[PDB]
């Protein structure tokens, strides 16, 4: 279960478990088109612009530790 | 009452596409067009005769298809399909078409189901000469199959091959033109185990893309990891320019402002900046991205189609000095709505998908060649500071031979009979940017389109003129007197600073400039700034499509609510609110305040009298009519007002909204709260005492989108994951006690985000519906059942066909309906349809097992289709 | 320490036995024995011992250098006594220290080949493949010139074997480095103008490259078919055999496509069809016979009618060989679009009905298969007809082999093709034939039963005139001394019961099946069986009503058959007793119906999977015609006084009850029985509503709240044994109602189920984890989540270790769904902790 | 005990079972209900262990299913399921 990416334990510390959820939440909007579709309707720009600015917000989408 | 049991049926398929391929998947020379509608595979055929595209099949796939590609084995004569798709599986489809039929050729397994972060499915990349394809997810894992054929010419897939890499993010993957050497895969990756361990941040600015490159050996059989080298910018996605006999093997990174060539070995990296726009009315920080790319190869040349976010085409070719590559020539082609695929058919056509709005189907004309149209070139000097320009230019090089009607994006959705027809007709508020529409659809469907300014976010309907109240949003927009004026000092900034005697010429190519007006339907709209809104209220004739009235907006005020009403402080005079925010950030989240328009509406609901301007904390996200007051939802607090004589006045607010009021509906004295991720919120107006009481909520959290109340305690609601819930709270609950929590007696995912929910009748003489649209573009009805008979008949035919026709792309159908939560009381109408599709022996023996006949059974799928409820 | 040392082991590895200080050792020693060491943990050791000392062995492969390594690594290998998966070993050894020396060892490698080269032709077929892979290792390593430089010599060598075996390793490093990467070498070489040895081995080369790499040569078969066309006019005629072969073979891996690529090759076969004779027109004849499926309808017409000429004379050749490669060469040309059935029917059929079909062609069996096959393919292109009547009559002959063949032939035809085609006359000779041919048998040849059983299920209602004279042969047959012979005609019944149906001769089948009653004492278990299933197909067509013996006689006659300890016979049996149970039941009182229960519940137990599948389906019909009361309540009862398995039996046959008879019949009763204060009779009742949860599925959607006060008591019954049997019935109906609307009764039993997370005891924690997992699929990973989040960050470490562990049973199991789940952590000073994207309103 | 699954990305190899394991489960040791086939990883299905049991590398007869509670769970998405005892050379038995 180790090699799974996003699991934890119970020296886990919020900023891991945080960025683990916001990648996720990343590739799920790249993954569900309509997810996507809102988010370029909301922020005027096109698809392919939102995409790279989430590729680009994947580094550190909360911040350094 | 009782549970109920609904039946899901898509009336409308979904319109937009999310990639679209070209081939010769007939087997013949015809060359068709394999796209992706979300959870729809559809084949198209164009005839180059008449130069219109007819759809030969269309199959519901039920699951979320991110990745799409095709390809050809050595010596082959029809194109095979690799669909990546939310399941853990990779699936070949081959077209058959004396059956029209998918046929599913090759299915195999290597992770768990749904769009995840870790497993192989967003990305997909074959190899040019068919021996292998890889897909791969954003992160750490790829996996490579090898294709192969066997003595009876049928397709043989492989295990797969690990090319797995810790911490290691990708951006795109494509498959490099090696000839018949080793088939190659590029991956545009970046490492972040740098970044997480510099709790300072310096990693973070420090870590670089790198393009990389796998080779497979079919000899050793194995991938490898070779040539890692990191690149100047970050690219957006990669080209596979053709190799081997007819061209020289490498790749194109496409980035911010530059597409760049490389090649592994000696061959010198070759960039070229993008080509902007002369006198661009953007924002001068704002950079430039290619958004797609298409090739096209002929026996002479070969060519590249890569389309800007402002919707130009460029046309690219590589120059070659023998084995290395000398220069990239790109020169402007025309200028074609924001699209998401592109395909250059042979025998003369291109095929354009747009991310939103219409699809288009255009003959290539002049390919160029004899234009004085200037050509760039990566060899051309050019200072740091600047970069090329080119003027857009209408349409030269490509004539419209065929427009496909899409109602993609949805936002709003009102079915009601304003003509004076009897069967109700849906007027339907979609489209994006400038190429917004509103359109009014008839008895699959007939559509009118009336064009509009800006995307629209709601309207309302005047119950005594039967007129529209359309509010039209966009962000990051100029308004049209912002607009003038940044034309103005454009033109002022172009006169001045410039050489004497050659000041005249300034003046006159500056008159020229402020004379053109640009179409922003063809060529987009000039949009700009972070925090810039353009906002417009409209008064539209649902009949003509003429607009009655309108009030353009500050540059910074944003419409998101919009109601008429009738006041009891004065008369039966009707009113019109209009909620708006100031200075909106949407990332991060940050706005000054917000204001409410009320206007008179003077004419026979033609014309808008602007009576005052309220202003409030937060956006005002929702506005509803309540018993001759108005109940407004600001943030997070839900406020009554009355009409004043200078403001709209507060007269009881409620503060205790989880997070932010995004909707409220009323029947009765209860008030249904919407938030934007605590679901529904049942609160109580004690007409005595004056005081909001939340009375009621939900158990779960629900990101509400829309919400339809079905009766005084239940209520209809989507999501923005695409689902739909029906919640019904307990019959006992007193509007007194606070404690009271509600129960979700239905949950399905339809796949596809819903907009609008609206429980009407869309026949007359015919039972109720719930009608749901989507913002794919699609239209829906779940249908209640009548009796239990009907209810098991049609749960044992889903359970037979989820069973003896599963979904196309690896889905498990239950677990695709119970994406976010477990099915309950919906029958998937949409697989139950698929009957009809099955093989005769298939359809013998479940109907059979149903102890009725195939033809029976066809008839009573029919039938509930002819209650359209 | 030391691995264990075999016998043989004794030799490569002693000096490891003795204990040396590793300080007074010669630096070529150290490293000798260190190799050893290595070698010896790979050879014989634990996986873990192994991944070690591969990691060991392949880190240090470049300091340790190639020499040694090879050397000790050889003898290993060519040891008589080196067992199959060890070779495997070395071979993946070899590979991973093979990939480290790039260029060291290029001055081994011809050592290494002539140890190497003989694992090519072994008759183990995984032997080849490992010798190819370390070949190909090599090939990769040494480079092409230096594998070129190393091999090159033997081209020429007089002694055709070692010529075979350089051309061998050829191929493995063509398909090693690719086509290209050897083209130039192969164009010179298949010219050479020294010796035709050398051309000749580098036709042999080509050809073994296409047995080799099949549909992957076809991007460079242009190329290999340009530099090999000169060897078909050579001055040496071994030369031209072996390019005839190797065009044979090129054609033989391009197959469909590719035939512009010979398009220089089609005028000099054609001419030494005429030319040559003897092995080399054998092979020309091998080449055309392949390449003919490539080519168009009309120039495919052509051809072969230019061919044909010389492929009859060459039938009556002498050579067993050529006789083979004409008879594949008409199955290929008669195969294709473009020969037509008219011509084939005119110009083929008769000389090849003349010289193949011989009593001779039966007794070998290579030949046998071959024109037995071809003789089928023909049929599917000139009719069946066309074919069974030119062979027909030898049905009657005296030779049995020759029987047997015809028999066959007949028997696939009119499988493939039905009986459409057949008139009268040969319907006759049909009957007639095989009447006489199943008479006349000394063995008992599965081939006549098939081909009876076929043709008679073809002809279907066409055989009414001739089902007397074929049931007394079947009946004299089932009189005859041979047990095997007596079960031949009682399959024959078998398979024939449904046509006999259909033709309207029940009488006749009546018969059948009351002489098969008299034959149920049988002592052979295996004609036992065939005779049960002979009677079970009559009773399968025939109405329970006109069946003779009637079935009250029928059925009591079966009981005891139920204890026979052959499986044939049990098989049988109980699924005569079900087919006798779904519909003949009312003929059969409620007291004989017990005592097949109490068999039945016996073969529960069996090790066979089709008895127990058989077991379970007849005790679901005679469960259904009984009633739920009786069985139940002494059900229940055996359930009390036994455990063990024969306890799971009466699990699996309450459950079966519950399926069959309403759970409403069932459960009432065992939650009574729950009320006995005896813990084991509470645990036996939870082992049963388990498996019945499991067993009924979605059955089960409307009596959970039934069982919910049960579980309630015994999630808390301080027995752990208890709550462990109670969390597997959790699970178990969670799995089973998923997507009915049971949210709420599973979301109550979550909360009895979740304080027994906090349990250190392996078992029941195991069951605990799995209810929960069933409970997550069933409610949802949005409660599951609500329910860890509370304590996922907590002061306390085992509550954290409990609930993480939780936590990432739930995210491996729906990660994407849980992206609409997450709470809201608000941002800190430092970071940003806000999904500001899905705050977006519109 | 020693005993572990072999877990590795499974190949086109279809998983095949014994006699005496004609029915059951890999993961869960049910009878119930087969669903979907079992896949093994390329090297498990090589040499003297092609069409081998799953549990023995015994000489097989039947196709290796998981049962439909696994196959609900998801439990066959996870890697390939031949045990492998950890205590044992490939020449013991
Ligand atoms: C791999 C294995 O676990 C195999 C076992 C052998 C177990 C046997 C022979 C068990 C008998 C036992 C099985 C369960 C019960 N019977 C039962 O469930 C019968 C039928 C079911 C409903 O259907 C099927 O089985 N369908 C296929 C009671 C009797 O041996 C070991 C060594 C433990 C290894
Ligand atoms: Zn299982
Ligand atoms: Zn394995
Ligand atoms: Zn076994």
């Amino acid at each position: 279960q180790s090699k799974y990416i996003g699991t934890g334990h119970a020296d886990t510390t919020k900023w891991e478990w945080l960025v683990n959820q916001h990648r996720d939440s990343y590739c799920s909007y790249m993954g569900h088109f309509d997810l996507l579709n809102y988010f370029a309707i909301a922020e005027n720009e096109s698809k392919a612009r939102v995409r790279f600015n989430l590729m680009e917000k994947m580094l550190q989408p909360c911040g350094p530790p | 009452r009782r549970h109920m049991f609904l039946y899901n049926l898509t009336l409308q398929r979904a319109t937009g596409i999310s990639f679209a391929i070209h081939g010769n998947f007939s087997g013949t020379k015809q060359q068709e067009i394999v796209v992706s509608r979300g959870k729809i595979l559809e084949l198209l055929r164009p005839d180059p005769n008449t130069g219109k595209v007819h759809t030969l099949l269309t199959v519901e796939v039920f699951g979320v298809i991110r990745s799409l590609m095709a390809f050809r084995l050595t010596g082959g004569t029809k194109d095979y399909i690799v669909v990546g798709s939310d399941s853990g599986r990779i699936v070949i489809l081959e077209y058959q078409p004396s059956k029209n039929m998918f046929e599913k050729i090759h299915q195999e397994t290597f992770g768990k189901s749904g769009c995840r972060r870790i497993v192989p499915g967003q990305f997909l990349a074959v190899d040019p000469k068919g021996r292998a394809v890889m897909i791969s997810a954003i992160e750490k894992q790829k996996l490579v199959y090898i294709l192969n054929r066997d003595a009876a010419a049928r397709l043989t897939i492989s295990s797969p091959l690990e090319a797995h890499k810790a911490n290691t993010l990708v951006y795109h993957v494509v498959g490099v033109d090696v000839g018949f050497e080793n088939p190659m895969f590029a991956c545009l990756e970046m490492d972040y185990e740098e970044a997480d361990n510099d709790p300072t941040g310096e990693a973070a600015a420090n870590t670089q893309q790198t393009l990389t490159f796998y080779e497979l050996d079919l000899g050793l059989n194995h991938v490898v990891r070779k040539y890692s080298e990191p690149l100047e910018e970050h690219g957006n996605f990669l080209i596979t320019v053709p190799g081997g006999s007819d061209g020289p093997s490498g790749v194109l990174i496409c980035s911010e402002n530059y597409i760049t060539y490389k090649n592994f070995g000696d061959q010198p990296d070759i960039r070229c900046p993008i080509p902007r726009r002369r006198n661009d009315l953007d924002d001068p920080e704002r950079g430039m991205i290619f958004v797609c790319s298409a090739t096209h190869k002929t026996k002479s040349m070969f060519f590249f189609l890569a389309q800007t976010e402002q919707g130009d085409i460029f046309k690219i070719t590589l120059e070659t000095d023998e084995d290395m590559v000398t220069e990239i020539r790109l020169k402007y082609f025309d200028t074609v709505p924001v699209a998401a695929a592109m395909c250059v058919l042979k025998t003369g056509f291109l095929f354009v998908a747009s991310e939103f709005g219409n699809h288009y189907l255009y003959q290539i004309a002049h390919l160029g060649d004899d234009d004085e149209e200037p050509e760039f070139s990566s060899a051309m000097p050019l200072e740091e500071g600047d970069t090329f320009f080119f003027q857009p230019r209408p349409l030269k090089n490509l004539v419209l031979v065929d427009e496909l009607d899409s109602l993609s994006p949805i936002l709003f959705c009102q079915i009601a009979d304003l003509a004076n027809e009897d069967t109700p007709q849906l007027y339907v508020a979609c489209g994006r940017g400038p190429r917004s529409s509103l359109r009014v659809l008839r008895h699959v469907f007939n559509q009118v389109a009336f064009p509009l300014q800006y995307t629209p976010r709601k309207f309302v309907i005047h119950p005594e003129s039967n007129n529209l109240i359309i509010i039209e949003t966009d962000h990051n927009a100029y308004t049209e007197a912002t607009k003038a004026q940044r034309k103005q000092q454009m033109a002022e900034e172009m006169v001045e600073a410039a050489g004497e005697d050659e000041r005249e010429l300034a003046a006159e190519m500056a008159a020229a400039f402020l004379n053109e007006n640009l179409p922003e339907s063809i060529f987009g709209a000039p949009k700009a700034g972070n925090g810039q809104w353009a906002s417009v209220i409209r008064v539209m004739n649902p009949i003509q499509g003429n607009t009655l009235d309108l009030v353009q907006l500050e540059q910074n005020e944003a419409a998101f609510s919009v109601a008429v009403c009738r006041f009891s402080n004065t008369g039966e005079d009707w009113y019109v609110l209009v909620g708006v925010a100031k200075d909106l950030i949407l990332n991060p989240r940050s706005v000054a305040g917000g204001f409410v328009y009320t206007y008179k509406l003077v004419n026979n609901g033609e014309k808008l009298e602007f009576l005052h301007k309220t202003p409030v904390e937060e956006v005002p996200a929702a506005i509803a009519p309540f018993q001759g007051r108005v109940l407004i939802g600001v943030g997070k607090l839900l406020r009554v007002y009355d009409l004043g004589k200078k403001k709209l006045l507060r007269k009881c607010e409620n503060k205790h909204i989880a997070n932010y009021i995004s909707g409220i509906q009323t029947i009765g004295h209860r008030v249904i709260v919407s938030d934007v991720q605590e679901s529904f919120i049942w609160v109580r107006y004690k007409r005595n005492e004056n005081q909001l009481i939340i009375f009621a909520d939900d158990t779960y959290p629900r990101w509400v989108t829309t919400a339809s109340l079905l009766d005084y305690d239940t209520v209809a609601g989507a999501d923005k994951f695409g689902n739909i819930c029906v919640v019904r709270l307990p019959p006992n609950t007193n509007d007194e006690v606070d404690s009271q929590k509600a129960e979700v007696i239905m949950n399905y995912h339809v796949g596809e985000t819903v907009l609008s929910l609206q429980k009407t009748t869309l026949i007359p003489g015919g039972s109720e519906s719930l009608v749901y649209t989507t913002l794919s573009g699609g239209i829906g009805i779940l249908v209640p059942f009548t009796s239990h008979e009907d209810h098991d008949f049609f749960q044992h035919v889903e359970m037979h066909l989820r069973s003896e026709h599963p979904p196309l792309c690896g889905r498990d159908h239950l677990s695709f309906r119970s994406y976010y939560f477990p099915v309950k009381n919906v029958i998937d109408g949409d697989l139950c349809e698929q009957f009809n599709s099955m093989e005769p022996n298939k359809q013998k023996n479940v109907s059979e097992e149903l102890d009725r006949t195939p033809p029976e059974v066809s008839k009573k799928l029919e039938d509930i289709r002819t209650r359209y409820a | 320490n030391l691995p264990f040392l075999k016998p043989d082991d004794i030799q490569y590895f002693d000096k490891l036995l003795v204990d040396v200080d590793e300080s007074t050792l010669s630096p070529e020693e150290q490293k000798e024995r260190k190799i050893m060491k290595l070698l010896l943990k790979i050879k014989n050791g634990t996986p873990p011992m192994r991944k070690a000392a591969l990691r060991q062995i392949t880190d240090k492969a470049r300091e340790f250098g190639a020499g040694p390594l090879f050397n000790q690594i050889l003898p290993l290998l060519m040891s008589p006594t080196l067992e199959d998966q060890e070779r495997h070993l070395l071979v993946k050894v070899i590979d991973r220290i093979l990939y480290k020396l790039d260029d060291l060892v290029r001055p081994y490698v011809h050592k290494i080949l002539v140890v190497i080269e003989p694992l090519l032709i072994d008759e183990d077929y995984y032997a080849r493949v490992e010798g190819r892979e370390i070949i190909s290792n090599l090939a990769k390593a040494a480079g092409l010139a230096t594998m070129i430089s190393t091999m090159r010599p033997d081209i020429d060598n007089m002694d055709e074997y070692v010529r075979n075996t350089t051309a061998r390793a050829f191929a493995v490093v063509a398909s090693a480095l690719g086509i290209p990467s050897l083209l130039p070498f192969l164009k010179a070489v298949c010219k050479s103008k020294k010796s035709w040895q050398a051309r000749h081995t580098g036709i042999k080369i080509v050809q073994q490259i296409a047995i080799l790499m099949g549909c992957a040569i076809l991007p460079h078969l242009r190329s290999l078919v340009e530099i090999i066309e000169h060897g078909l006019v050579d001055e040496q005629q071994k030369v031209r055999t072996i390019s005839a072969l190797a065009i044979a073979a090129l054609a033989e891996a391009a197959t469909p496509y590719g035939i512009e690529s010979f398009d220089s090759v089609l005028k000099p076969l054609w001419k030494g069809i005429r030319q040559h004779r003897g092995k080399g027109l054998a092979a020309f004849l091998k080449a055309i016979g392949y390449l003919i499926p490539l080519m168009d309808a009309e120039y495919a017409n052509y051809y072969t009618r230019e061919v044909m000429l010389i492929l009859i004379r060459e039938f009556q050749s002498p050579d067993e060989e050529m006789k083979k490669i004409v008879l594949k060469v008409v199955k290929q040309c008669c195969g294709t679009d473009g020969v037509e059935a008219n011509y084939i029917k005119t110009e083929i059929l008769p000389p090849f009905f003349k010289h193949f079909w011989q009593h001779r062609m039966a007794l070998d069996r290579r030949n046998y298969r071959q024109l037995v096959d071809t003789t089928v393919e023909l049929a599917n292109k000139v009719g069946a007809a066309e074919i069974i009547s030119r062979i027909v009559d030898d049905l009657k002959d005296e030779a049995e082999q020759y029987r047997k063949m015809v028999m066959e032939t007949i028997e696939k035809i009119m499988g493939n093709l039905g009986a459409a085609d057949i008139d009268h006359k040969l319907e006759e000779q049909l009957i007639d034939g095989i009447l006489y041919a199943f008479q006349e048998q000394t063995t008992e040849d599965s081939v006549m039963l098939n081909g009876f059983g076929t043709v008679v299920n073809a002809l279907g209602k066409r055989v009414k005139p001739y089902l007397p004279q074929i049931c007394g042969t079947v009946l004299w047959r089932l009189n005859n001394k041979s047990a095997k012979v007596r079960q031949q005609a009682a399959d024959l019944i078998s398979r024939t019961a449904v046509v006999m149906k259909t033709c309207q001769e029940e009488k006749l089948m009546g018969h059948l099946g009351v002489v098969l009653y008299e034959y149920l004492g049988e002592e052979y278990p295996e004609v036992l069986g065939s005779i049960l299933g002979a009677l079970k197909a009559i009773v399968n067509v025939i109405g329970m009503h006109k069946m003779t013996p009637p079935i009250k006689d029928l059925l009591p006659r079966l009981t005891p058959i139920l204890k026979n300890r052959h499986e044939k016979v049990q098989e049988n049996c109980i699924d005569l007793v079900g087919r006798i149970a779904d519909r003949g039941a009312e003929y059969v009182s409620a007291r004989e119906w017990m005592r097949i229960c109490f068999e039945l519940l016996e073969l529960l137990k069996a090790h066979k999977k089709a008895i127990r599948r058989a077991t379970v389906n007849t005790f679901g019909y005679i469960a259904k015609a009984i009633g739920p009361h009786d069985v139940l309540a002494t059900l229940l009862n055996n359930l009390k006084v036994q455990e063990r398995q024969n306890r799971v039996c009466t699990t699996v046959a309450i459950a079966i009850v519950a399926e069959t008879c309403s759970p409403f019949t069932v459960l009432p009763a065992l939650m009574n029985e729950y009320r006995v204060p005896e813990l084991n009779v509470q645990n036996g009742v939870l082992k049963s509503l388990s498996f019945l949860f499991e067993y009924i599925g979605e059955m089960g959607k409307d009596y959970i709240y039934a069982v919910t006060p049960l579980l309630e008591d015994a999630l808390m019954d301080r027995d752990l044994v208890h709550r462990q049997t109670a969390s597997a019935v959790v699970q178990h109906m969670s799995l089973g109602v998923y997507g009915f609307g049971c949210e709420d009764s599973l979301n109550h039993l979550l909360n009895y189920v979740w304080p027994n997370v906090f349990e250190t005891s392996p078992h029941v924690i195991q069951a605990v984890m799995g209810a929960l997992e069933g409970l997550r699929v069933a409610i949802g990973p949005c409660r599951m989540l609500q329910y860890c989040l509370q304590g996922l960050f907590h002061p306390a470490r085992k509550v954290r270790d409990v609930y993480w562990k939780i936590y990432n049973s739930i995210y491996i199991g729906s990660q994407d769904a849980l992206i609409a789940h997450y709470p809201r952590i608000y941002n800190d000073d430092k970071n940003t902790y806000i999904r500001y994207e899905l705050d977006y309103i519109l | 005990p020693d005993l572990i699954f072999c877990r590795k990305q499974a190949g086109v190899a279809i998983g095949r079972l014994c006699e005496k394991c004609d029915g059951k489960c890999v993961i869960c040791d049910s009878y119930v209900r087969p669903c979907t086939l079992v896949r093994i990883c390329d090297e498990c299905n090589y040499g003297s262990y092609q069409g081998r049991c799953v549990i023995c590398g015994g000489p097989g007869v039947s196709d290796a299913y998981y049962c439909k509670e696994c196959t609900i769970q998801e439990k066959d998405r996870d890697g390939c399921p031949k045990i492998v005892n950890l205590g044992s050379s490939k020449t013991d038995l």
